[PDB]
């Protein structure tokens, strides 16, 4: 019998007979309260009763139902969430019905930490990940960048080894929004935990894919950061053709991401004993000034540092 | 004003004629911010960057005693409200009456658990976030009464109860793990001098695993790089003297790339929106990186400025983040809150004050009454409060048990 907190006929707990026995413990904020919240009558009411059943550690079906109201009033109250998990095990509640509950409240408050941690605890208990990838995808269909949703997805995939279809999902969302950095992150998570980037074929496939994306949306920073992120590993100088190939977009797809990526390639050439060192260095410093003074002035302090540091190093 | 320069209009997003939810939302923000920048021109007034100190102060001093039910969602984060407010007042150079101070000390005493650590309100189970907040508040107050509130043996015992085999910390018992818990722990243990030899064993390594392909740090290994988690990860490493466990260069490149060329403020993660609270979590990283690279004896480091555009940031915060009624915020159109007031103010102070040994270079945009008290980049409380607190607790020895 769940009388909705939103129900037009919802009645205070104090105005409820099946509760009458238990006396409500109010909140002790002290004789001189600070950052004191002027609670609503409903908030105040449910919490005085929550306090009471908790103080007496009453593990009843009635207590279980009240926590739900206290959670809806403040989903961030971790103490209530704690007692609720206590009662889920005592009363031996159907954890599948509880998965239905948590699915509903996460849809309502997807940016809350507690709701997601609770779902994780339920999946662990039931050792059942069957609904996860689908539920999470519904949340990402509403906010494709929800950090918690992506974190939960990563945990389910790693714990239960559900890697097989994630790269396909990633391709799906990248089509939807090639600028979704959470998806570029998911791409790296899947690849690094399956094939890895040492496989030259994979690396080739990834560097080519990324290059096409850059062609389409030259100013999409995510594709650029992913390109840097997977090559930067082995050293950008380890790839001779790349410098060439980017020097070509110079007039066509020449955003300040291309400019910056060139200073990155040069930086690594200098560190790895490149030919024409005097030459390469002046270029990297030219780009560093074009960036600091013209193309990327918001980062002038960075680009100057890069200039100085580069000189100090390869003078 | 850097933002109002004509050449600045060239910084507007270039969507390559390929619209996605990302470009469309960014565009809406730039449009909104542009209307703010150009308001002066459209009304023919001379731009006056003025931090509304008195407005911010009434809002703060009022919230420190009571709040409407809009704050019911923060009923489990009360020590946070104390920290945010007391810290904001502190930056505004507003002193805490001995009477208010004792009230706060008494309150946090009610939030403190008999098993160490603090809860989000009187009687709530302890959790690391409010524990960090409670301890930071008490240090801002800095009295012997405040310091005495903290039961150091139960606190250390509590941290041990959250310590994990892999080096991480749970946020609370039966709770989750992420880079924030390590920072909350390193912060309260260092300030209170309860760091034993094995307490943070393997923590620097676990945090280092949180650094990803982007240069930034995610909540847990594998996660997208975020400004809030990156500050926690690096600040925690500075406390542990292990900053070198990170690839500081890729991190430096990542954080600096988070400043929005147009808005001037910082975004939380790549391809997301600017937000004033990031004036601290992201910009606050530069002072930390400065210290670390300088510790490695970096010769190219500036002697007068942080490695981000301090001017643009101060302009975003001042023109775009103050609420006329008092209080600061995320971005134009957003509602003011004590969290954003604390971090917009915190990030403003970081933008105004530079320091690297004997070097001290301020940059205050607008009316010089805009200069705020400096803030320690690791703890985010006044530098004096940090020295004062650590010096005090160093009179006590680390709990042996
Ligand atoms: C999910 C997310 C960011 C994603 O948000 P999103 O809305 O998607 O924004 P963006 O688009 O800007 O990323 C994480 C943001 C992390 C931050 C801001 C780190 O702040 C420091 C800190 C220290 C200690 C505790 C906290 C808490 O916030 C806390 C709260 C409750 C319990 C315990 C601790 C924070
Ligand atoms: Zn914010």
């Amino acid at each position: 019998g769940f009388l909705s907190l939103d129900s037009p006929t919802y009645v205070l707990y104090r105005d409820r007979a099946e509760w009458a026995d238990i006396d409500p413990v109010p909140q002790n904020d002290g004789p001189s309260p600070v950052v004191q919240i002027i609670y609503s009558e409903k908030f105040r009411d449910v919490y005085d009763y929550f306090r009471a059943v908790l103080q007496r550690d009453e593990r009843s079906e009635r207590a279980f139902k009240l926590t739900r109201d206290a959670i809806e009033l403040n989903a961030a109250n971790y103490t209530v969430w704690h007692f609720r998990r206590v009662l889920l095990r005592s009363l031996q509640k159907d954890l599948q019905e509880e998965m239905n509950y948590i699915t509903a409240i996460i849809e309502e408050q997807p940016k809350n930490y507690q709701v997601w941690h609770h779902r994780r605890v339920l999946v662990e208990w039931l050792k059942d990940p069957s609904q996860e990838l689908e539920f999470i995808a519904d949340i990402l269909n509403q906010d494709a960048k929800n950090y918690h949703a992506w974190q939960h997805r990563q945990w389910v995939i790693q714990e239960f080894r559900l890697w097989d279809n994630e790269l396909q999902y990633v391709d799906q969302l990248l089509k939807e929004d090639v600028r979704n950095n959470s998806v570029w992150n998911q791409r790296h998570f899947v690849i690094s935990n399956t094939t890895g980037y040492s496989d030259r074929a994979v690396l080739e496939r990834e560097v080519q894919y990324t290059l096409e994306m850059i062609k389409l949306v030259p100013h999409n920073e995510s594709a650029w950061n992913y390109l840097k992120g997977i090559l930067q590993d082995r050293g950008l100088s380890r790839y001779p053709n790349l410098l060439n190939q980017l020097l070509d977009l110079q007039p066509s797809h020449s955003s300040p991401y291309l400019i910056a990526f060139l200073v990155d390639i040069y930086e690594d050439m200098l560190e790895n004993q490149c030919d024409n060192k005097e030459d390469i260095l002046n270029k990297a410093l030219e780009l560093c000034e074009i960036l600091a003074k013209e193309k990327d002035t918001i980062r002038k302090e960075y680009w100057r540092y890069i200039g100085r540091s580069l000189q100090s190093k390869h003078s | 004003l850097y933002s109002l320069r004509p050449e600045h209009a060239r910084e507007r997003l270039q969507d390559d004629s390929v619209e996605t939810v990302t470009s469309i939302e960014q565009a809406k923000v730039e449009e909104k911010i542009q209307e703010v920048f150009s308001s002066y021109k459209f009304n023919h007034l001379v731009p006056r960057l003025v931090l509304q100190r008195e407005k911010h102060f009434h809002y703060l001093k009022r919230g420190l005693r009571q709040l409407t039910d809009a704050y019911e969602c923060l009923d489990a984060s009360r020590p946070w409200l104390c920290y945010w407010i007391l810290h904001s007042l502190e930056l505004l150079d507003e002193p805490i009456p001995q009477i208010v101070a004792t009230d706060v000390c008494q309150f946090l005493e009610l939030c403190q658990s008999p098993d160490g650590g603090f809860g989000g309100g009187p009687g709530q189970y302890p959790h690391l976030a409010p524990t960090y907040a409670a301890v930071n508040a008490l240090c801002i107050i800095g009295t012997e009464e405040a310091y005495n509130v903290i039961n150091r043996e139960k606190l250390l015992q509590y941290l041990y109860s959250l310590k994990q085999p892999d080096g991480s910390f749970l946020m609370h018992v039966g709770g989750e793990v992420d880079v924030r818990s390590a920072y909350c722990a390193a912060s309260v243990a260092s300030l209170t001098n309860i760091i034993t030899p094995d307490l943070f064993e393997g923590t620097a390594e676990w945090i280092a695993r949180c650094q990803n392909w982007e240069g930034g740090i995610g909540g847990v290994p594998g996660m997208e790089a975020h400004g809030g988690y990156t500050f926690c990860g690096l600040a925690a490493l500075v406390i542990l003297k292990k900053e070198r466990s990170l690839n500081l260069k890729s991190l430096l490149q990542w954080v600096t790339s988070r400043q929005m060329r147009f808005e001037g403020g910082f975004q939380g993660r790549c391809n997301k929106l600017v937000d004033g609270c990031y004036s601290f979590w992201q910009a606050g990283l530069l002072p930390l990186l400065h210290r670390a690279l300088h510790a490695q004896g970096d010769p190219a480091l500036s002697m007068s400025h942080w490695m981000f555009h301090q001017q643009a940031l101060q302009e975003y915060i001042l023109m775009c983040c103050q609420c006329p009624a008092g209080g600061l915020l995320d971005k134009p159109g957003k509602s003011r809150d004590f969290y954003h007031t604390c971090y917009c103010l915190s990030g403003l102070s970081i933008a105004q004050h530079f320091g690297s040994g004997a070097m001290l270079h301020d940059v205050v945009m607008g009316v010089p009454e805009n200069v705020l008290q400096p803030t320690h980049p690791v703890y985010n409380i006044g530098p004096d409060k940090v020295i004062q607190a650590t010096t005090h607790f160093l009179q006590k020895p680390v709990p042996g048990f």
